[PDB]
This record gives structure tokens, sequence and C-alpha cells, in this order.
RNA sequence: AAUUUAUUAAUGCAAACAGUACCUAACAAACCCACAGGUCCUAAACUACCAAACCUGCAUUAAAAAUUUCGGUUGGGGCGACCUCGGAGCAGAACCCAACCUCCGAGCAGUACAUGCUAAGACUUCACCAGUCAAAGCGAACUACUAUACUCAAUUGAUCCAAU
RNA sequence: CCGAGCCUGGUGAUAGCUGGUUGUCCAAGAUAGAAUCUUAGUUCAACUUUAAAUUUGCCCACAGAACCCUCUAAAUCCCCUU
RNA sequence: UAGGGAAUAGUUUAAAAAACAGCUGACUUUCAAUCAGCAGAUGGAGGUUCAAUUCCUCCUUCCCUAACCA
């Protein structure tokens, strides 16, 4: 009983890994597209910020911030 | 858990109980358990007293229940107040509800529906600036927060998600009110609840109905199997002691 | 008398110890010598007693490996001789 | 009584042997103090009548304290053996039978000691025209004196009572015991009140 | 002796076998999900942490 | 300094040993009732205190003690400094090579997630322990990212035991 | 001979430390290191001794063993023949 | 490390409020106080629900309690 428990298990489990490794491969896509996004809008933002006001805590902090707002904004809108 | 509220859980349930009279003919209540219980019983009894007791052939049976309103999990269930009416409404006629809805079409239906009190914000500058005593409240959402300023005067009685009383279907509480009577709750939260059944003249049968409609009723608020919700249940008349009802073939 | 490890630890210090029984000075009544004893027991000598459904009995049927007193004996040989004469 | 468990090994000797004991044997481990334990219950057969129990030949589980401190030694009770068991379940059906009278359980003597020394005070409402009868006075031992008496039991002095005034009920025990108690007739007031009027006042 | 950056987490295979093969990854990354060939289906097969086994 | 409280004193719990007490904040708005008070709009539920010592067991805190130790290197010892690992010079060309000799470093980080399995033949820090490199094969990968024992110099810790 | 008496016993205490260790004759026989509360000692290597097995040992011809960097050193390693 | 609990405005509390701080001012020689204003928040992520500080889940930080032996 124990072995054909064990073996049905994994016999189920393995019948849904393949379209597992379909939602993951996307995601890993999904991460790398939102990293980009995330490399070119933080750094733009902050680097202007810190140009201007001492060449950064408080910048950084606001911009992490607002562009959250932004998003919930919409959320709420939802 | 604290302590004390879970001990007294643990200790009432200790109390001890007993079916049928003892073999002596007289004896000391001291000196055995409680007895009485079946539910058909009970109400025939409460009946016997009146007559022997002499008093209103008409009177409230004030249903106190020692109903487990805790101990869920660890964390304990809070009182709500869960209102249905019985299957024989006894004749207590109480029709008081106040409709805080301005400007809105909800107007109508909360007084199509039986609404004692409906207005907006001449209603609620009324409760702030003079006194005014209704039993419960009920507000739509677009003026909760005009409502707001009665927070501080209802002490907690007004509206409040919690309650079902804000939404904006109104006849949550509203419409079941006038037929329906209120499961209130203790003071000292020591889960003891005094809610009336029914009048004393009520068929013994229709006032077993009533008793099972509460049964359901009551559990409304934690209907889990996980921890149960029904200790003691002492059917009292106005004027008599409690007895003890065998409950728990009703309980489920 | 024994020894014990402290802290119920083997690698700790291995220290005396003494384990003292509870004492009690309590009367019993002899059915077959009718007099009054007052004599030091302890709580498993009242089970015993017990048990044995008074102290005669308790005498009586305790070997002397099990009585464990000098005083005991004698009772019994006196309720022997009681019974035998 | 300390039980003890040794920390070594001690090898086997076999059979016909004493065990070879060396000093490291001697390193004991408490197992348990059985003073700690739960106390558990003596079983006794009682002799004479007890307020706790009192029915001569009642089996009585009592704490070790009571039994060994005072009803074995003063003779009140005696040891639950097999013959003495013997012996009183004998005299027990004589009782319910034979000559031997039957007598009051335990709860009988403790209310014929109750109702000795009581007064009932029977409140009866002013408004209402009343007749007392066995049922009416009947309730009143419950809510008043805590005795569940039952209706038929009570005898009433047969005279219709309608005027406050003073009587007697001859109440009977179980069949065997017949009490006379003093009867206060009273104008009825009602809990509350009666507390608030005299019990806080004085 | 240094800054703990990296934590050792125990990786545990989604097939129901369950073998585990530890890795180590960044402690404020998120938990990681991996494609690692379990021997005992003998094929690729999705891992997902399950426990920090000790701070690196 | 580490270890310890058996011992002694104090404290708590248990053990042992008596019983004592059982709990009161109305109010009629209407109506009844000569009063005194009642009908209606609750008149439920609920036991609480609790034995002084001595002795014994288990704990905690003190006192007073007990047992045991106080590393090495070192142009004498102490003081200072040093103690493991890697690169360079001394040691010029196979290997090896010292000084409290001369210099600079290490106690990681980063990328993979087949850093999977298995197996000829070898190297080796002068012993041992440990350490190092690997054909073929299985399974993968692959359609030319100097690709299948990752980059990196050192980047490290035996046995018992503990956790799982 | 009191930093804690004396006697007897455990006791032939233990001592990596010093001292001592008994007839004759012959033979082979000197020394890379590693670890260690270890450097006044041990264990493993190395050397040394005895017995046994079967096959090369030593001496060495060419050819051959790195760039970076300054003394472009004396030499070494490998090695048939003999 | 183990579980338990916790996370609210710059700060500290409450069931989305008050108090202080910042205060922009007014008034005090100066400054405090005082008065009136104004900004200000539900650790992070994901999900349920029309709506989540108020249901759940994982992660971060911190506390508690017990470890931290070899
Ligand atoms: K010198
Ligand atoms: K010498
Ligand atoms: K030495
Ligand atoms: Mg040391
Ligand atoms: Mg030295
Ligand atoms: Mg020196
Ligand atoms: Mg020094
Ligand atoms: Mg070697
Ligand atoms: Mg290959
Ligand atoms: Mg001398
Ligand atoms: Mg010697
Ligand atoms: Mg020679
Ligand atoms: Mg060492
Ligand atoms: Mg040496
Ligand atoms: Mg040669």
């Amino acid at each position: 009983q124990k072995r054909r428990e064990r073996e049905q298990h994994i016999a189920e489990c393995m019948a849904k890994m393949p379209q597992m490794i379909v939602n993951w491969q996307q995601q890993q896509r999904e991460n790398w597209e939102k990293a980009q996004a995330d490399k070119e809008r933080r750094a733009r933002l902050q680097a202007e910020a810190q140009e201007l006001l001492g060449y950064v805590d408080p910048r950084s902090a606001r911009f992490q911030e607002l562009l959250q707002d932004l998003e919930k904004k919409e959320r709420k809108r939802l | 858990t604290p302590d004390e509220k879970k001990d007294e859980i643990e200790k009432i349930k200790a109390y001890p109980y007993m079916e049928g009279e003892p073999e002596d003919d007289v004896y000391l209540k001291r000196l055995y358990p409680r007895q009485i219980y079946e539910v058909e019983k009970a109400v025939h009894l409460l009946k016997k007293f009146q007559i022997l007791d002499f008093t209103s052939p008409k009177q409230s049976v004030y249903l106190d229940l020692t109903l487990d309103m805790a101990l869920g999990k660890k964390k304990n269930v809070e009182p709500f107040t869960s209102v249905l009416s019985l299957p024989y409404p006894f004749a207590s006629e109480i029709n008081k509800v106040a409709v805080f809805t301005e400007n809105a079409s909800e107007v109508k239906i909360a007084e199509e529906n039986g609404a004692a009190f409906a207005g907006g914000t001449s209603l609620i500058q009324k409760i702030w600036d003079d006194e005014i005593v209704a039993d419960f409240y009920v507000a739509v959402p677009e003026i909760m927060p005009e409502l707001n300023r009665l927070r501080k005067k209802l002490n907690k009685k007004y509206p409040k998600l919690s309650r079902n009383s804000i939404g904006r279907d109104i006849p949550k509480m509203l419409e079941l009110f006038k037929n329906g009577h209120e499961i209130k709750v203790d003071e000292e939260r020591e889960n003891f609840l005094q809610t009336k059944i029914a009048t004393l003249d009520m068929s013994s049968d229709q006032i077993a109905a009533n008793l099972q409609a509460v049964i359901n009723e009551v559990c409304r608020h934690r209907p889990l199997n996980l921890g149960p919700f029904v200790v003691r249940a002492f059917l009292r008349s106005s004027t008599s002691e409690g007895l003890l009802l065998k409950i728990d073939p009703l309980l489920p | 008398l024994g020894q014990i490890y402290a802290n119920n630890d083997k690698l700790s210090k291995r220290l005396k110890k003494v384990w003292k029984p509870q004492l009690f000075e309590r009367e019993f009544y002899s059915e077959i010598l009718d007099k009054k004893f007052t004599v030091t027991v302890t709580m498993r000598t009242l089970d015993l007693i017990d048990e044995a459904y008074g102290l005669d009995f308790y005498i009586l049927k305790t070997p002397k490996e099990d009585l464990c007193s000098k005083f005991g004996m004698d009772l019994k040989r006196g309720m022997l001789l009681r019974l035998a004469r | 009584t300390v039980i003890v468990e040794r920390w070594w090994k001690v090898p086997l000797a076999g059979e016909g042997r004493k065990p070879r004991l060396h000093r490291r044997h001697r390193v004991y481990k408490l197992v348990e103090d059985t003073k700690h334990r739960p106390k558990e219950n003596l079983e006794l057969i009682l002799t004479q009548s007890v307020e706790n129990v009192g029915v001569r030949g009642d089996l009585v589980s009592v704490k070790k304290s009571l039994g060994r401190n005072r009803l074995l030694p003063q003779g009140l009770a005696v040891y639950a053996s097999p013959e003495n068991k013997k012996l009183f379940e004998e005299e027990k059906l004589l009782r319910q039978e034979g000559k031997l009278e039957k007598i009051q359980t335990k709860a009988g003597e403790a209310t014929v000691k109750f109702l000795k020394s009581c007064r009932l005070e029977v409140g009866m409402k002013n408004n209402v025209k009343w007749e007392l009868n066995p049922e009416i006075v009947a309730r009143h031992f419950f809510k008043n004196l805590g005795v569940v008496v039952a209706p038929h039991t009570l005898k009433l002095p047969e005279e219709p009572i309608t005027r406050w005034g003073e009587y007697w009920c001859e109440v009977t025990v179980n069949g065997l015991d017949t009490v006379r108690v003093p009867m206060s007739v009273v104008n009825f007031e009602k809990p509350k009140t009666k507390r608030y009027k005299y019990w806080l006042a004085q | 002796k240094s800054k703990s950056k990296n934590i050792l987490v125990r990786m545990v295979s989604e097939a129901g076998t369950g073998f585990c093969f530890n890795t180590k990854r960044n402690r404020l990354r998120e938990k990681l999900t991996l494609l690692h060939y379990d021997p005992v289906v003998k094929q690729r097969v999705l891992f997902v942490e399950k426990k920090k086994i000790r701070s690196l």
C-alpha cells in the first residue's frame, strides 16, 4: 500500500508538471521585462533628483512611494 | 484563552445534573443535582407554577442561554445580534428603527419596508442637537461620512459593518426587525443571553418551535463544528426560577 | 544511601544523597491483644494496613522480610500465642 | 515512598548467583516520589450514622484522612472486606422483607434534621383570593426553605386557610418520620422588595 | 566572520519524490523556484524552496 | 577561573493535619389592595473561605565550602609579538629547504541549477589524515557563447555528539 | 625541619626527571621530515637490523625540461652504453 | 535557530481618532507657554470580498520565551 501510494503521488504530481513549467518560464520572462522597467524608471527619477538636491533617502523614498500610489489609484478604479 | 473566561467555561461544564426525581419523596434541593429537563415538561411545569404562584396567565418567558460565545480558536469570537423572527412571534409589538438616507431612492425603500424614522441631514442633526431614542440604526455607505457626527453620541451604537448595518440594501436589519426579535448580548460578556421566547399562554408546541429557531439563530454567529457553542440553557418565566433544559438533542 | 548526578547529567558532579521516609505518629488498636499502640509509621504502612483490613491482619499476613520491624515481629508472636492458647 | 533506579546497567548474575555491584551502581535517579501521586479514596462500610453519609451498610468512598482518623478508630465504619460486605448485604435483605425495620436514607436523615428546626414563611398575595392546598404549600418549601416536598406527603391542618395567620404542616419524610413544622402565613413580598426592605436596611 | 549577504536553503522537488538539494541564495531576494534534475523521476523538474538551512 | 549545592539557613509547592461560612441596592407608567403590599415589564444562574508548627519529598535564592586548572613558541624567563591558509624573495636551472628573515594577501564573492551519476589511470605539501587531476561509459546539452569536472590563489575545521 | 602534626594502611603511590643495570667472542650499524598543551616526550615517516621473494640497482650518451625578469652562476633532473 | 506575539502620521497612543514634534503664523524684548490654522498613517507582497487597519497567506524588522550543545 505504501509503495502504491508513493507511486500514485508521483504520477499525479508529474502529470501536472508540464503545465507548471510553462507558467514558470513565463514568470521568468515577465520578471525580465519588469526588471528592465524598474532599471529604466527608478534610475532616471532617482538620478535627476540626486543631481538637483545634493549632486538620498528622502527623494528616493518619495519617488519609491508616489509610483506605488499611481499603481494603486488604477487598482482603486478597478 | 484568558484564564478566567476559559476556566468558567470549564467550571460551568462541571456543574452536575441528573435525570428523574430521586428515590426519596422529600429531599433537600442541595442534596441532589438539577433534574427537570424535557422542554415539553418544562413548559408544562412553568404553567403549573403560574397557577400555584398566583400571577398573570400571560408572562414573558425570558430564556437565558449560557451559550459558549467564545473559544472558536484560542482567539475568542465576539458578541453580535443575529436578528430573526421566531416561527410564532409573540404578541409584543416592537416597530422602532432609524434609517439614515439623504437624497437617495433608498429613502423610499426605507419607509416602504416599514422604517419608523427615515431621514438625512435633518434626522442626523436632530440626533446630535436633541435627544431621540431608537432601538437600532441603519445607514447607507453614502451617509456614513455625515453619520460620523453621531458616532460619539451613540457610544458605538451607530451603524457598523460588523453588525451588517452599513449597506446599500437597508432591509438586512430594517425589514426583519419588526417581526424579528433581537438576540441581544451580555454586558459582562459572560456568555449568558437573555432573549424572550414566548408568552406563557403560547402552546407548548409553539414555544418548543420558538426555542429551536433560536438555537439555530444563536449558532449563526459561530456555527462552526470546531468549538461547541452551547453549554447550558435555563428556560425561566418572569416570576419563576430557571429550569435546566436538555438542549443537547436540539443543538444540531 | 546512594549517589546522584547533579542536574541528572552524568557529566556533572556525583553527589551523595539520602532519601528519608516521611514519618508519622499514629495510634492503632489490636483486636487480638485488645490494646492501643502509638507507633511511628509511614503512609505506605497505612496503605498496607488498609489493604489487609486491619492491624491484626497486616501483622499476621506480612512475612518477616516485609515487616522489617522487631516490634512488628513481637506483635506477631503475641497475637499468635493468644490464638494458639 | 521514594522510588529510584540506577544510572548504570547491572550485569546479569545468572541463576542462583548474586549480582556483582560496583560503586557506580550506587548512583540513582529519582523515578517518582509516591507522596505526590493523586490521592485515592478509601471504601468503607458505615456502621452508625454520619452527617455526610449515615445509612448503616452503605458502601462509601471517603478521603483516606477521614476514614483513618475518624470513622475507623471510633467504630463508626468498618473495612469493606468480602466478609463484612456479606454480613451487611444479608442484613439488607432482612430489612427489605423481614422483621428488621426500614431506615431513612442518607438524604432523609439530613432533611429530617433540617425539618425539625425550620419555620415556613408561606407568603400569600393580598389582592387575589387564595386557598392553601398541599400543592401550593409544597411550592413554598422549594422557594423558601429549599426543601423539595412531594404534594402527597404534606398533611395540612385540614381547615381551609384564607386569612393570614399561623398553622402547622405535618411533613412525612420517606414514609417513616413525620415532622410537624411551624407555618407562618404572611403577605407575599417579591424577592427584590423583601431583600431591599430588610436585608439591606439592617 | 563577515556581513551575512547570502543564505543556504533546501530546494524540494515538486514531483513528490522527496529528492532535495541545497542551494545558496541572496537573503533579500525572493524564494527560488528552479528547474533541477530529479534522479528519482530521471528528468528535470521544478523545485521550490521550503526552508532556510543556515546563514552563509 | 571552571564545576557543584550533597551540606547549612531562608522561601515556595506538595505531603501531613482542622474545620469554618454559604450573600441584600426595590420604587406602581397603568391596575389592584382597608392595611402591609401586590399584577404587569424577568423573582435566573452561581457555593465560597480554608488548618499554626515539627518532619519528609521536590524546587529557588543565599551563606559557607568542596574539587580542579592556570597553553606553547621565545638567542634564559617575564613583557611585547606570534600560533591556520595562499603568492613572491631568500631557494637564479627537476623536487625539497630554515630564522621573533624580507614583502603582499586570505577567513569571500559572483555566476550555474546535469556544480547529475559512474569509472580506467595518475598526482600529492616530504608520515597519516586530508587534498588534487581525470579518458571511456550512463544520462543530458548541442546545432561553433575559447561548449560536458563553472569563474576564482588562499576564501578553511577531524571524531564524538546534537538537530532532522 | 607545622603554609599545616604524628603513626599505620591504600602503597611496590606516581615520576616524559637524575642515577644504576652483572660471562666471553664476532658481525651489520649516524639521522630528509610531519603532527602533538608539543619541542627534556611520543606516534608516523626516514635511517638502521634480521629473514624471505625475484629483478634490476648504482655509475650514466645523444635528444629533452618557460616565459616573465638583473647576478645571462656552480649544478640538477631525465638517461642507453659502459 | 525554535515557536508565541507585534507592526498606524516624524513620535507615542485609540477604534481611521486624539496628543506631542514639524510647525506657517499671531502674541511674548528674547524663548517657553497660549490661541488659530496646516501638513500629515494602516512594514512589504499576493489573494477573497463591490468594499479589508478590521479574513487569510508568504517574506522583512523587532520583541517574548527557550535554546546557542559538539
Ligand atoms: K642569549
Ligand atoms: K646528571
Ligand atoms: K617531556
Ligand atoms: Mg586551559
Ligand atoms: Mg614557555
Ligand atoms: Mg627574550
Ligand atoms: Mg604577552
Ligand atoms: Mg606524500
Ligand atoms: Mg567523457
Ligand atoms: Mg613534631
Ligand atoms: Mg618508579
Ligand atoms: Mg663492524
Ligand atoms: Mg591540542
Ligand atoms: Mg623532538
Ligand atoms: Mg638507467
